[PDB]
This record gives structure tokens, C-alpha cells and sequence, in this order.
RNA sequence: UACCUGGUUGAUCCUGCCAGUAGCAUAUGCUUGUCUCAAAGAUUAAGCCAUGCAUGUCUAAGUACGCACGGCCGGUACAGUGAAACUGCGAAUGGCUCAUUAAAUCAGUUAUGGUUCCUUUGGUCGCUCGUACUUGGAUAACUGUGGUAAUUCU
RNA sequence: UGGUGACUCUAGAUAACCUCGGGCCGAUCGCACGCCGGCGGCGACGACCCAUUCGAACGUCUGCCCUAUCAACUUUCGAUGGUAGUCGCCGUGCCUACCAUGGUGACCACGGGUGACGGGGAAUCAGGGUUCGAUUCCGGAGAGGGAGCCUGAGAAACGGCUACCACAUCCAAGGAAGGCAGCAGGCGCGCAAAUUACCCACUCCCGACCCGGGGAGGUAGUGACGAAAAAUAACAAUACAGGACUCUUUCGAGGCCCUGUAAUUGGAAUGAGUCCACUUUAAAUCCUUUAACGAGGAUCCAUUGGAGGGCAAGUCUGGUGCCAAUUCCAGCUCCAAUAGCGUAUAUUAAAGUUGCUGCAGUUAAAAAGCUCGUAGUUGGAUCUCUCUCGGCCGAAGCGUUUACUUUGAAAAAAUUAGAGUGUUCAAAGCAGGCCGCCUGGAUACCGCAGCUAGGAAUAAUGGAAUAGGACCGCGGUUCUAUUUUGUUGGU
RNA sequence: ACUACCGAUUGGAUGGUUUAGUGAGGCCCUCGGAUCGGCCCCGCCGGGGUGCCCUGGCGGAGCGCUGAGAAG
């Protein structure tokens, strides 16, 4: 008896066979392209995408209009539309067996910095949002793993604190300027 | 176990009072009262988790014992008084009354009602019997026996009773047609009027109520509280009005109330 | 059987390391010697001894 | 993701088992910057235990002549606080472990029209035709004398 | 009177009884005091009984692993049943007396074993299955082993008592005390597991109680069990190496771009740390928030394993021995994952090597000399709703009974699936959101068995063939109407 | 020299079914009666209705009547 709680899940499966040149080969394009850090990351976002799919075709199994297939599918596309992921006009479950493990890595907050211009590169980026360097429309984010919304696209702002930002220098810029 | 149980740990309590996983090991343990353990919203629960003027078990204890809260009309300084269906819950030092009744999903509504429909409460018989030199008495739904009832109630009708004094005042036969609300079971909190009463002798009967939408859905005789003559409730309801609708409607009407506010 | 056989096995051991633990430092063995050694320069021996 | 690689023969195919492979558990080895949760003397010995702690409890409302304190007003029995002690209640809950135990336990389902139930809650409590404007004897705490090496002994 | 589906129910009446180890019918305590010596309002504490609540305790139906190298067991000593009682809170071979000889078993009894507490549950997962569930929730059992009590509503109680058995503490030798499978801690055992810490602030529990107490529980300590998040560098100029594009047939030119590699330069950005102050909290720590210091070999230095026979990865180097091959040792190079990675053991999946789904048996593991021959398993075709009483309906017989299928009710949470919700993300949690208000805390699954109401294909089953077979009326015999012989005797 | 089996000694000890016998301790019953108190009797005696009675404190004996009750 303790007022704790014990539940907790693994957010990634391992590959069956280690050592298959063709999805090393892929693994290793998908993070060079990303900018991650391991092969776990990779194989995260694989969990995810291979939770989503089987979703769907268990979903796709029920008749059309069973109110679970209808409800569960529903609240499904509409989670993937709002992450932007699939497209607000293929809210059908046949799309999401379409769906590749590159919208979800482009829906992350690494990417995101890259492609709006804030960071010259995408490891700058990561290097960019572990150091405090980013908020996303108030709130300074760490994760570049944070998956962002539709709505919150067009918020990701560059941290009203931050020296590039709001304007107060860093540790080097006042050590170096105190010299003269 | 070689006596009685004093405790009742937290996820082993009811579900519907709405206690989370981590706050403690204990949930609030009902004392014996006029109420079952599995059917009662203990008084701690209802001014700390629901109604939210205690922080605390400790300021539940100094709220309860300043003698503020009525159940019934009798002030009751036990935190964990066992309270339940119909029960009339009177706070005259900030000018509240509430009456426990159910929502559509089986758990206790907060429902706030008018000072004159404080004055009394709804009762279901459970048992008639003749006691000594000749006495009838009738005992309720709340452990209350009455003396000298009517001839005409019977077992499953509803007594309307007057909290101020304690005696019978008006009653509602158990009939096809009358308004009923659903206390127990997979129903739990529907209201509907009563359609037909099957018997199964020797065994549970069961009754089938039709939903004011036109939903039919069957119970036991045991979980049938009988609330209006007819039609027309005799309490106030809650905002649901015992329409249990379904979760595609649900998030339609969560979604029209996103759209209309924001 | 295989109950009080384990009973029987486990009596023998715990005898004999009662044995042995009681002959050092008690009334009918030597007594125990304990050699300390501080192992740094800014240790108190005398303290320690106290 | 309903996936495989190799091992017998001069060489080919096969039965067949094995090794590699992936998850779960325990242990252990080497290594180890930050942060959030978090299992943890079960397995072998339901083996054995030094020491300390784990269950006590008072309101206006059972009993206060402990000056242990404390204002009266003075015949005003008892202001008030209150150690001890008697009385009442609880100590049958909780915590630990898994030795026993194979229609037993336990689970779902039914029964008490075959029984008990402190407590809470409600009812009943001039329903009896027969010193009371208040009854009797003690016993603690307290005082005083003690016994034993030793006890929450007396 | 009143009730049930059914009473020997509840209530009523009569005759009495009512236990001295005795059944109720108040010699109790506080606060405000007021009316005409008498009348009184709040409470507290007790209280026989009835109901309720919290239970408990005995029964019903169905459901459990291995073993035949356990095939008959129970029955004098209760085994199965009957009658009367005893005891018990009550039903009962619970026990006693007298009877009957019964009860269970190849549909596996009885016996034995289990590295067996049972479930909720966990791993895997196409599906069926297979393995795990000592362990925080629910139920049971036990407190060294047995046994027996007291008190109490409740215990066969062990942080109660009394013995014996096994251990064992003190002693002045007469005596006295004992029970960590509670929290810590120790020894032992072992491959195998943490501090003799702080606190009732939270969750709740107990008590005469708003006030006291709680090793329950909370909080720190140890903790790479395991799960989540996530640093160990980034950029610019320059120099080489490539790839595009313009101009040239090409070589080539591109102050034309793009991308890499740096014993090359350059300041910008930061955490890790050190350390004020807040915040946190019972008090603190941590986290978060913030001053100050804090990065070039940013030496503020990432490891663990494997490769020259097959999945990822070697035409390498040097020592040391045997007759260039060849034992042992140390390196280099490469590959994998990464704050983690090897090893052992068990197990699961690959595995269709336990096969119901779904395996095999000529020649590879394996089919019996042949025929007859219990049980069990399996078995051709065929057969298309009504009668009475009460307001077109309700009660009733069902129609052969099933097996099968469907519906309805009923069925702890947690876990699992899954809806909502920017825990900074996530694993989580049950929250939150808007300028007092507005909301949540869904939903699904929940084998089998048992209740409920339908269905009639499939597969059993039965209904007349020595006719003492249906459907009608005529009947005869025996028992039998509760009332239509005002009150009655009635053949 | 090592590893692994048999083994006379009813070898010694220990346990589980049992035959026969003994049996602590509690509980119940039938006795028992150490002690403790009341009534009756009497003595020291206070008042009244005016020596009949009783009122209250102390003591004395009576296996008289009894009630509680320990060991065994």
C-alpha cells in the first residue's frame, strides 16, 4: 500500500533482425536527413506510425456504420489532421495506411525550427531548442521531439529572453566586451 | 478477518465518488447509516471533492463541526455520514440546499434547489408489515419506519414526506404510466415512464421504462424509484433531464458549445 | 518426509556455525583483535581510539 | 510486418535436431554527465533474533477535598485549569508472509422462508392496576509501614 | 388485520409460565432560564425489542495442474439414509440411541505428488494457444509447532492468557521472563534484495474526542529492477575535393551557387558544475525560477561487445614455440548499439519440434501375423397454438424434451483497449479552461455457468400395428358438490 | 592416490501412520467451606405515644436462620 502509481510503457520496439543492410541504410538516411540523435528515435516514431496503422485497419474491419468505427475513426483522423500529418481534405481511414514516417518526423519542433528560418541547419536547430533559445507562442520548449499543432504553427516565436531574441547578451559576448 | 472492516482503501472505494489514484492509500470508509456503502456519497466527499469549500479532511472536520450542515433537516457533525439518494443537504449559513439524485452517467449531481422544495423528500417503500396490537408501519428506501401509513401504499410506491416532521404527506402507486428514475444497475440515472412490468416468480421481476426520447430500456424491480404521478417529476431534476445520450451526440453538443463560446 | 529432512539438514548447519561463531571472542576462546589503520594523513587515531 | 542466417555430403535435394536471432525475468560483469517516475530478503531458511519504536484515548455534558496551580466572599457544597486513579470505549481494524491447503481455497450465481450482529439511522420507551425533594456497602488515586537478587511483582 | 410464488409468516384470542447464575418499565450529566408549590426548552449518556447499516457464518449450480509404477474405496472407531433427542446462533451424523445397508468409482473415485494460496491480472500475439501470477486490489490462511481457554457484539486473538514440544534470556540457584511471516537493524542462508533517518503536514483510522495517538501512511536515505525525456557541440571565413548552372566544340573561365573534409583561423550560444536568494516543505532536500563565476585538445577527454569460416564488419603488425605452415600473447583497422552494452540460467516467440486450428508413420522416429471381438466415437434418404373467467386483449395448458442460436437483466476498482485534456514534450496524471463564470472525471471488453424472452435449419428423442388409439355423444359403478331445501334436525 | 556404490553394527538420533498404556492444562458437573457480612438474643444506653413498642452507635456468645465466597 502506497499511493503510487506503476503504470508505464515502452515507446519503442526493437527490429526482429539486427543486421539488415537495407534498413540500416534507411534508418541511417532518416536521421541524417532529421537530425536525431540514435536509431531510437527512428524506431519511435516507427512505433507510433505502426500504432496508428493498426488502428485503422482493426477499424477498418467494422462495417461501415458501426457507431465505434464511425466515433473511433473520427476522433483518429481528427487527431492526425490536427497535427498536421494528413491533409484536412483525406479525412478517410483508407489514407492513414498511406501515411509515412516522414510527416511525423517533419511535424517535430527540430524540423520546425529549421524550416522557418529560425536555425541555418537542422543540428543547429536541435542545438538551437536545447539550449532556450525557442518558445512556442509563450511557453520556452526543450524537446525536440514536441510535435506541433496547426494552430500552433504560426506561433512559434524565438524567446523573449533569449540573446538573439529579446536582446540581453550571453555568457561569452559580456565576458568578451568587459576586456575593453 | 476475525471483526468488523474500519477502512476502505481508495481504489477499492465506489467509483462514481470521483477519487483519483494518488492523493492516498484511504478513501473516506461510510459510517453505517440510513444508506449502503456502495449507494452513499459520504459528507467529506461532498464539501471537499464536489463542492470545494474544504482543501482538507481536517477543514472538512472544522466545517462540519461549527454545526452548519443539515441532512434531512438534523445536524450531523460525522465526516463521513453516509448520505444518499434523495437526501436533502441544507446549508443555512450560506443559504444552499441540495437534494442527491443522479446524474445520467451514475454519479451523484451537484443539484441545487430552491429552499421550499428543502421541506420534503421522496421515499421508496421496501416493506409493510403489521407489528404489535394491530400498528401498520412501513419501512423506506432510508431506513425510516413510519407508523400508521396509508391502507393504499404498498411495497415499490413512493411516499412524498415532510422533513420537518417526519410524516406521511402524499404518496404515488407503482403503475404503468408513471414517471420513474433508474437507482441502480447499467441505467443508473435514467428517468423514464413506465411501460410494463413483467413477473418472475420466485426471482427478480423486470421493468421496462421508455425514455422521454422514446428509448426503451428494461431493469430490475429493485432499482425502480417511482419520482412523478404520471408524467410531471415531483422533485427538480437535474440539467440533464435523465436523457442518457451517446457519445457521438455527446461530443456534438461539446463541440456546439466549443463553436458557440470561442 | 522431504520437509523434516530439510529440518534435520538445516539444524546441522545452524549448529555448527553456532559453534563457530561463538568460539572467537567469548568466555572459551581467545579474544578478538581488531588492528585499526587510519589510511589518511588527516585522520584523528587517538580520536577514533577514544 | 504471419521475415529469417548457418551446421551432416566429393557435390544436389530431404527428414531432423541444434546454434545464431527477438521479448520477459533473475543474477552478474564492465561503464556511467542531466532530469522524471519508480521495483526492491518472495525464490534458499513459515530459519534464528541484540536494541529502540509499532495502540491508545476527555468533552460544557460519568467520578476532582493532589494548593500541582489559581479569583472570590467570606457560613455562600462545588469558580476555573488539572497530574494520578476508578469508570467507559478501542486494542477482532491496520501491517507482514504464502507454510498449509486440490471441489478445499477462490470466482461467477443463488439462499437464510435456517441464523447472529457493538455501532449508525428510524420506531418504541405514563400501553403493566401492583427514602422517592434521592437508598446501601465498599474500593482505588492519596497518606503511612513493608518484603524479594530480580518483573508493568505486590 | 396485513404479506409471499410458497409459512408452521405477521397480527389477534384463550389457559398459564416467566429461571435468584434474575427481561424491560431512567435513583445519570450540562446549558438557558421562564410561566401560573405546580407546569417546561435544548441536549449528552444508557436502554428490552423491531427495522436498517457494516458484516459474518452456514448451504445451491458450474468451473482446477500431474500421476494407474494409486483400481476399488468408505463402513466396528459415522461410512450413506430414517426416527427421537443432545449440543449449537441457527440448518445438518454435529454428536448420542435404536434401526436400514447403504454412499463413491475407468465421465478416473480412493491414494499420492506439485519447484500449488485462489482470483483480478502479466509476457507474447494474425488466430488458437503457451508460460508466469510469493508481490501493494479482493477472498483465504498463519504468527516457532500443536492444543485449550478468558474477556467481549465480534478471537479459539498470540505486539492476550494456560500447558506440553523445540529453542532460548536473567539469577544471589530460591526463582523470574520469552515469541520481528510489524518498521528499521543483525546473524544465518545463499547467485539473490535498501536507513537501527524525519513527521502526523497529506490520506485515512481509533478514542470520552474540532484538541490526543498511529513505523497505517506520508517524507527523505540507498537503488543503472525497470520505464520516460534527454548533453557530450554549433556556426562563419579560408584552403582543398566533388556536384549542378551560364559562357565555350572542348580544354577551360566562373568575387555562379550548393555540399563535404580540416595538424587553419574567429568570436557568438549554452549547459554540466561552483554557489546568494526565493520558491518548495511539517521542517528540509530535489525540481522549477533567478543573481555571480563557469568551454578549445571546448583534457569539462563514452563506453560495451564483435569481426581476418555464413547475417554488420580485415588481401593488416610485432613478439613466442613445432615440423613455409603452425600454440600462446599484445596491438592496428573495421562494424554494431549507445548512457548504456555484454554474460549465465530459465522461459516465450521464430516452431506446423506436441499440430483443435495445424504435423507425421513404403524407402528417414513410426502401422499391430490374421479374423472375430465390450464400451466409447461416428452414423444414408425422408415429415410445410389454443381452451376458460375478467377489460380486440389479460391470466391458464403449453407445443415431446433437449442440444444449438439470439435478445434482455445482472455482473469491484485498478490493469488492457479507448474519448477529452500543450504534464515545456513524453512515460504519466485526472485534470482544467475564460474574464466570479464555464466544464470534465466518457465508452468498450468483462470466457464459462446460472436467470430472461424469442428462433426451429441442423443432430438426438418420443408419440397407434397382441390396438385396453384419438374425436364425439348414450351411458352404468365408486369416491366426490361447500352450496340454489328464510333459522334449523335432514334419510 | 582419487571418484563412486554395498554394508554387519536392534549402531546413535529424528519424523509419520498406527496397537496398547499413561496423560499436563483449561472447560463443565458434584462436593468442599478458609474467610467475609446480615437477621434473631443480651449488655452499655438517648425519646415518644403514657413499664407495650421501636429509633441509632459500640460490644458479647450462640455449627440458630442465612447470603457472598478462595484453595482443594
Amino acid at each position: 500500500p502506497v499511493a503510487r502509481s506503476w503504470v508505464c510503457r515502452k515507446t519503442y520496439v526493437t527490429p526482429r533482425r539486427p543486421f539488415e543492410k537495407s534498413r540500416l541504410d534507411q534508418e541511417l538516411k532518416l536521421i541524417g536527413e532529421y537530425g536525431l540523435r540514435n536509431k531510437r528515435e527512428v524506431w519511435r516514431v516507427k512505433f507510433t506510425l505502426a500504432k496508428i496503422r493498426k488502428a485503422a485497419r482493426e477499424l477498418l474491419t467494422l462495417d461501415e456504420k458501426d457507431p465505434r468505427r464511425l466515433f473511433e475513426g473520427n476522433a483518429l483522423l481528427r487527431r492526425l489532421v490536427r497535427i498536421g500529418v494528413l491533409d484536412e481534405g483525406k479525412m478517410k481511414l483508407d489514407y492513414i495506411l498511406g501515411l509515412k514516417i516522414e510527416d511525423f518526423l517533419e511535424r517535430r519542433l527540430q524540423t520546425q525550427v529549421f524550416k522557418l528560418g529560425l536555425a541555418k541547419s537542422i543540428h543547429h536547430a536541435r542545438v538551437l531548442i536545447r539550449q532556450r533559445h525557442i518558445r512556442v507562442r509563450k511557453q520556452v520548449v526543450n524537446i525536440p521531439s514536441f510535435i506541433v499543432r496547426l494552430d500552433s504553427q504560426k506561433h512559434i516565436d524565438f524567446s523573449l529572453r533569449s540573446p538573439y531574441g529579446g536582446g540581453r547578451p550571453g555568457r561569452v559576448k559580456r565576458k568578451n566586451a568587459k576586456k575593453g | 478477518a476475525r471483526g468488523p472492516k474500519k477502512h476502505l482503501k481508495r481504489v477499492a472505494a465506489p467509483k462514481h465518488w470521483m477519487l483519483d489514484k494518488l492523493t492516498g492509500v484511504f478513501a473516506p470508509r461510510p459510517s453505517t447509516g440510513p444508506h449502503k456503502l456502495r449507494e452513499c456519497l459520504p459528507l467529506i466527499i461532498f464539501l471537499r471533492n464536489r463542492l470545494k469549500y474544504a482543501l482538507t479532511g481536517d477543514e472538512v472536520k472544522k466545517i462540519c463541526m461549527q454545526r452548519f450542515i443539515k441532512i434531512d433537516g438534523k445536524v450531523r457533525t460525522d465526516i463521513t455520514y453516509p448520505a444518499g439518494f434523495m437526501d436533502v443537504i441544507s446549508i443555512d449559513k450560506t443559504g444552499e440546499n441540495f437534494r442527491l439524485i443522479y446524474d445520467t452517467k451514475g454519479r451523484f449531481a451537484v443539484h441545487r434547489i430552491t429552499p421550499e422544495e428543502a421541506k420534503y423528500k421522496l421515499c421508496k417503500v421496501r416493506k409493510i408489515f403489521v407489528g404489535t396490537k394491530g400498528i401498520p408501519h412501513l419501512v423506506t428506501h432510508d431506513a425510516r419506519t413510519i407508523r400508521y401509513p396509508d391502507p393504499l401504499i404498498k411495497v415499490n410506491d413512493t411516499i412524498q414526506i415532510d422533513l420537518e416532521t417526519g410524516k406521511i404527506t402524499d404518496f404515488i402507486k407503482f403503475d404503468t404510466g408513471n414517471l420513474c428514475m433508474v437507482t441502480g444497475g447499467a441505467n443508473l440515472g435514467r428517468i423514464g415512464v413506465i411501460t410494463n412490468r413483467e413477473r418472475h416468480p420466485g426471482s427478480f421481476d423486470v421493468v421496462h421504462v421508455k425514455d422521454a426520447n422514446g428509448n426503451s430500456f428494461a431493469t430490475r424491480l429493485s432499482n425502480i424509484f417511482v419520482i412523478g404521478k404520471g408524467n410531471k417529476p415531483w422533485i427538480s431534476l437535474p440539467r440533464g433531464k435523465g436523457i442518457r445520450l451517446t457519445i457521438a451526440e455527446e461530443r456534438d453538443k461539446r463541440l456546439a458549445a466549443k463553436q458557440s463560446s470561442g | 518426509d522431504q520437509r523434516h529432512r530439510a529440518s534435520q539438514l538445516r539444524k546441522q548447519k545452524k549448529e555448527a556455525v553456532l559453534a563457530e561463531k561463538r568460539q572467537l571472542g567469548g568466555k572459551d576462546g581467545p579474544p578478538h583483535q581488531v588492528l585499526v589503520v587510519p589510511l589518511h594523513s588527516r585522520i584523528s587515531l587517538p580520536e577514533a581510539m577514544q
